[PDB]
């Protein structure tokens, strides 16, 4: 029994006619930085088992084409900045925490036809997330109870460091590495010479005990057996 | 990466009169694998009356490769083609056609097809390799008056491709007089990288095309004194014998090509080194200087004006060829050329005067490894009492892991440790002292056969690797390796390197070397 | 504008009253070319890329076969010059074949003929916009907007040995510093600090295999390696120069114009060229800083670039020493 939930953020969607308790406002203590932002969830099929899939693939193509107007020109209209970068911001940790907010109330309406619990996040991110301290410690304490979380990256391009990592966003750049998460990459199907591990874009114009770089990392598969059974 | 997917001759296109395939199993004059056998036509196949196929590497679906090759190698209009299918299979295709019944441009029957000989490669080819396959196919597919599928040449060709990396060459090489680099470089490629055609066409001073194969021969069924004049010091006699072999015969070359072949042994060492790994050196000049007795008019003419419109007119205009004429015109032609070889060319006394005058006036000098005498060419510029020598490319042995008493680091004067008069710089005699003594007679050239891998290391160390591995700066490593030859205690001080090869400190061997220095 | 396409065509094996129909956009899909390239445009093996050569040019093509009852079979071909690169135009044609497959399995373009006529302005906009800039965003549905990009397909990079030196040919101040990887942002500050084994434990504190991979990828895009910068020569200094000593051999070594062991002759015998083409050095002290460590502008690049506008000195300097 699946859900397929799309989620994203926008920046500078401050206010319009009665759209006030929808916004949020992000900030940084050590260097002052505070902006307006807004989180959107669009769900596709909520709680429905059926055989003969791949019709969701057609509906996700329809929603991909409809998506930028669907996210940009809604509730508040200042100057909009859509769909912020994952390696700079993101609502990732809040999304996993809301999946836990679903799964804590499993005893409410009990299907007699399901046993196991699973939450999979597909991201085009690199593996970097810039995450507040309190939410990360809180989700450690909540995955203490019922470990259900799986992350997979369809960006590919397995970087040159310990790839699941969090730069802290607390109210040296403070790193952290999780050992509770199950990350897996998805390489595409082709054969060429030297798969580069770097992007590039040309502009016009006491302890410090975890660093992330001296940890060695060859390849991570997909782990299909922990995604089908 | 020089691999071999397929060389194939399929009877895909038999459109002719009589006595072959037409609707029976595969069958031809002097070759009939028939009565429904395994049916091979491809590369690695044991071949006689009866035959056996093998399939090794094409990185694709091999029966699909055969069944698509049948219908995807025939061309209707003549010429030679190329087909790059998927990312890692190519086919440099060569058909030809001779359809005529009893025209023979006597036999038992006309069995003549659209010819179907083709060899392949995967994904990183080279236009030299393409030209090689074009030339081999042009020489294979000629006529064969009585049609003969001689597959023994197919087996020699399949061994030819994997066996020998280089196409064709000669141990006996000629010379660079005044004319040979121009005679090379004006078309730059006459036919199929043929040293023998190159030196013969320059040797008779005229172009003549008698064919050259790769390693299996396929037939198509004057002496001037200037040669021995420009080739006194290096190889006149057997080169004149090769002139005799090329004015007389063709294809009968490997009978006379190779079997015709302190100070004396070092001369032979210079020959065995010029065969592979040591280059020579020359110098040139140039007339370029200036900013915002017979030097100031040339300087003014070069400064406020262009040159050849002015300084090429006055020296006959006063009826005196003298120091300024000899400084103006022949030195300007030598500046057009820029080796010292035209100063050797157009002279009778200038050779002892020319650098004297270049030091006399303000001409700029420089010294260089000589112009474009690449190892795809024969051998240049014969040895004399004056030519300087230095080796660059060829590798050599190793010093620090194996802990030889012989110190061989490649530093300044590259290999640090009546008597070689043509040795201009220290690397020549340092390399030959690192090779061997001058005492062994034939075991010395056996050791020159042995220096491939140089008593079997490969040198991954170039005298800055020591500064990479540990705290060996310039001073310490030179003070230790300048008396390394004598006693190996100074060697073993670094050559106890197993102890800092089993470091167990997981960060830095430099500090552990610095601690293990004095104890 | 290196590669230059000129004609784009669709074709289809028609039912028996027609052999094979074509939809052309401008070369020309003429008679004899299509006759002699007929056997490639129907194959046993499907869904693979295949290009052939011919007298005028090169079809890069792929065919597909669907609707096996009255078995339907079409192909998209992309005909370009005889000898251009055309290694950057294989995945674009294969990706267009994949898009046409999903377009036929969702909405069935090539069973109705008004969409078959609509298929031709697709080719005209592609033929304009590939040669225009090299990428196409092109909507043809409520559920398909085809996207295409020309990848330059650079050659392989060499190996990055443990003792070389990176140099930026380009400038660091032209990129987004925020748009890199973390390892590149932790290497890129001390990249002028020459020795690789210095910079790793100077700022990086990384695995040396990791900084090797990172500098190899920066060599694959935009950074040139060279060999170490210990003061080999000392005796080049007795000529008068206007503050032009350090970057000189770094530039001309980056030009790949030397035998390596510079000794004591290279610098003077081209420093006469540098003098006519135009406190202390503390020279005993750059030695302990060399193991692992836990006129206003000086004319060094301006003169070589403004004479790189000409070519005589780069002939006389490619001819090395």
């Amino acid at each position: 029994e699946v859900t397929v939930v799309l989620f994203s953020r926008t920046f500078y969607d401050a206010k319009s006619v009665d759209e006030f308790p929808e916004i949020n406002r992000a900030s940084i203590r050590q260097d002052h930085k505070g902006r307006f932002y807004e989180d959107f969830y669009k769900v596709v099929v909520q709680n429905e088992r059926r055989e003969e899939w791949t019709s969701l693939l057609v509906t996700i193509k329809k929603l991909f084409i409809q998506y930028p107007v669907l996210v940009r020109l809604e509730q508040a209209e200042g100057f909009p900045q859509g769909d912020n970068s994952t390696s700079a911001q993101g609502n990732y940790l809040e999304a996993i925490n809301l999946s836990f907010n679903v799964f804590d109330k499993h005893y409410i309406n009990r299907n007699f036809d399901r046993t196991g619990q699973m939450s999979v996040v597909i991201t085009p991110g690199v593996g970097v997330f810039e995450v507040d301290r309190l939410l990360m410690i809180l989700t450690k304490q909540r995955m203490i109870d019922n470990g259900i979380g799986v992350d997979l990256v369809c960006m590919g391009e397995q970087p040159l460091h310990a790839v699941p990592l969090f730069k802290l966003h607390n109210r040296g750049d403070d790193y952290n590495i999780p050992h509770w998460i199950n990350h897996s990459f998805y390489t595409s199907k082709s054969q060429l010479f030297c798969n580069s591990f770097t992007p590039r874009i040309k502009l016009a114009g006491t302890l410090s005990a975890p660093p992330v770089v001296p940890g060695f990392c060859c390849t991570v598969g997909v782990d299909w057996k922990s995604l089908t059974t | 990466d020089n691999t071999s997917p397929i060389s194939v001759i399929l009877v895909s296109s038999g459109s002719r009169g009589n006595k072959l395939l037409f609707r029976y199993p595969f069958q031809r004059s002097q070759e009939h694998p028939a009565s429904q056998t395994s049916k091979p036509r491809s590369r690695y196949a044991a071949s006689n009356t009866g035959d056996h196929a093998d399939e090794q590497d094409g990185d694709s679906r091999f029966s699909d490769v055969i069944l698509a090759t049948i219908l995807a190698t025939k061309s209707e209009m003549c010429g030679q083609k190329f087909e790059l299918k998927i990312d890692n299979v190519r086919f440099v295709g060569h058909p030809t056609l001779l359809q005529h019944a009893l025209g023979q441009i006597k036999r038992e029957a006309p069995t003549m097809i659209l010819f179907n000989v083709v060899f392949a490669l995967r994904a990183n080819a080279d236009p030299s390799v393409i030209n090689c396959l074009h030339n081999l196919s042009r020489r294979i597919a000629t006529v064969l008056q009585h049609e003969e599928r001689r597959c023994q040449y197919l087996t020699r060709e399949a061994k030819l491709i994997l066996a020998l990396q280089d196409e064709v060459s000669a141990m006996a090489d000629g010379n660079e007089g005044p004319q040979s680099p121009f005679h090379h470089i004006l078309p730059k490629c006459k036919l199929a990288r043929d040293l023998k055609e190159a030196y013969d066409s320059l040797c008779t001073s005229g172009v003549v095309r008698l064919h050259i194969n790769s390693w299996l021969e396929v037939s198509f069924c004057i002496p001037p004194e200037a040669i021995e004049r420009s080739l006194k010091a290096i190889r006149p006699y057997h080169a004149l014998l090769l002139l005799s072999d090329e004015k007389s015969l063709l294809g009968e070359l490997p009978i006379d090509c190779s079997p015709a072949l302190v100070k004396n042994l070092q001369q032979l060492a210079q020959d065995a080194d010029l065969a592979l790994l040591q280059v020579f050196q020359l110098a040139a000049h140039l007339v370029y200087w200036g900013k915002a007795y017979m030097l100031s008019p040339n300087a003014s003419v070069c400064l406020y004006s262009p040159l050849a419109e002015q300084f090429s007119h006055q020296f006959p205009s006063h009826d005196l060829p003298s120091v300024l004429a000899k400084f103006s015109l022949p030195v300007s032609l030598s500046e057009f050329r820029n080796p010292l070889a035209p100063a050797v060319q157009e002279t009778q006394l200038i050779q002892m005067v020319v650098w004297m005058l270049q030091r006399r006036l303000l001409i700029q000098l420089h010294t260089y490894v000589c112009l474009m005498a690449s190892p795809s060419e024969e051998e240049p510029r014969p040895r004399e009492d004056d030519v300087p020598f230095t080796a660059r490319v060829g590798g050599r042995s190793l010093s620090t892991p194996n802990a030889l008493s012989f110190g061989s680091p490649t530093s300044s004067d590259d290999m640090t440790l009546a008597e070689l008069l043509p040795s201009g710089d220290s690397p020549l005699n340092q390399r030959m002292t690192e090779n061997l003594l001058a005492s062994l007679s034939e075991h010395e050239r056996a050791a020159i056969l042995s220096v491939p891998a140089a008593q079997n290391p490969e040198d991954l160390r170039m005298f800055a690797r020591l500064l990479h591995y540990f705290r060996g700066r310039h001073h310490l490593e030179e003070i230790m390796y300048n008396e390394n030859t004598r006693r190996s205690q100074l060697l073993m001080l670094f050559d106890k390197f197993r102890s800092v090869l089993v470091v167990t400190t997981h960060e830095d061997p430099v500090i552990a070397v610095f601690q293990a220095l004095l104890p | 504008s290196g590669c230059r396409i000129e004609c784009i065509f669709f074709s289809e094996f028609h039912p028996t009253l027609g052999p094979k129909i074509t939809y052309q956009v401008p070369l020309f899909d003429t008679v004899q070319v299509y006759i002699i390239t007929k056997p490639e445009l129907q194959n046993k093996l499907i869904t693979v890329t295949a290009m052939e050569k011919k007298l005028i040019g090169c079809p890069v093509c792929i065919e597909h076969k669907k609707y096996s009852r009255n078995a339907l079979l079409f192909n998209l071909g992309f005909v370009c010059d005889a000898q251009a690169k055309t290694c950057a135009l294989e995945p674009i044609v294969k990706k267009l074949a994949g898009y046409l497959t999903t377009l036929e399995l969702e909405s069935s373009f090539v069973s109705m003929e008004e969409s078959k006529q609509k298929l031709v302005p697709i080719m005209t906009i592609l033929l304009e916009e590939l040669n225009a800039s090299g990428r196409c965003t092109l909507p043809i549905d409520e559920s398909n907007t085809i996207h295409l990009k020309v990848i330059e397909q650079r050659p392989d990079p060499p190996v990055a040995q443990e003792y070389d030196v990176p140099v930026f040919t380009k400038d660091k101040e032209d990129f987004f510093n925020s748009q890199w990887d973390l390892t590149t942002q932790q290497i890129l500050p001390y990249i002028d600090g020459f020795r690789h084994i210095q910079k790793i434990s100077a700022e990086a504190d990384v695995e040396l295999n990791l900084v090797r991979i990172a500098i190899q990828n920066l060599l694959y895009y935009g950074v040139v390696t060279l060999v170490s910068i210990l003061q080999y020569s000392n005796v080049y200094c007795p000529t008068p120069k206007v503050q032009d000593l350090v970057d000189d051999k770094s530039l001309q070594e980056a030009c790949l114009s030397y035998v390596t062991k510079q000794g004591h002759k290279r610098a003077s015998l081209r420093d006469v060229f540098q003098l006519y083409c135009s406190q202390f050095g503390l020279m005993k002290n750059l030695i302990r800083r060399l193991q692992k460590y836990p006129y206003t502008g000086c004319h060094s690049y301006d003169e070589i670039c403004c004479k790189t506008g000409m070519s005589y000195h780069e002939l006389d300097e490619r001819l090395e020493n």
